[PDB]
């Protein structure tokens, strides 16, 4: 899922580099909110057919992560695994192998 | 302000 500690420029550039379709979603570190992160998904308006959206996330008080109150987890891997089946609160589900 | 745009499916 995540490639490392990239998500603003690096991610937005690699997300549109090879032409990886929807589902290529990665996790990174927030530059404005440490301890939390922002989902970098290749989501568009369907007119451009090429764009990246940043979903600002918040860390759980009990020590976890959740994009929505309808699906909260404790680890990133567990979160990814659940969104890898379907969309629990995003524009698209996390269905992608790798793109290194 | 950062470009934060959360899109849920509620």
């Amino acid at each position: 899922w995540y490639f490392g500690k990239l998500g603003r420029k690096d991610a937005e550039r690699q997300l549109l580099s090879f032409g990886n379709p929807r589902g290529t979603f990665l996790i990174r570190e927030s530059e404005t909110t440490k301890g939390a992160y922002s989902l970098s998904i290749r989501d568009w308006d369907d007119m451009k057919g090429d764009h990246v959206k940043h979903y600002k996330i918040r860390k759980l008080d009990n020590g976890g992560y959740y994009i929505t109150t309808r699906a909260q987890f404790e680890t990133l891997q567990q979160l990814v695994q659940h969104y890898s089946e379907r969309a629990a609160g995003l524009c698209c589900r996390l269905v992608v192998p790798c793109h290194k | 302000e950062p470009q934060y745009q959360p899109g849920e499916n509620l």
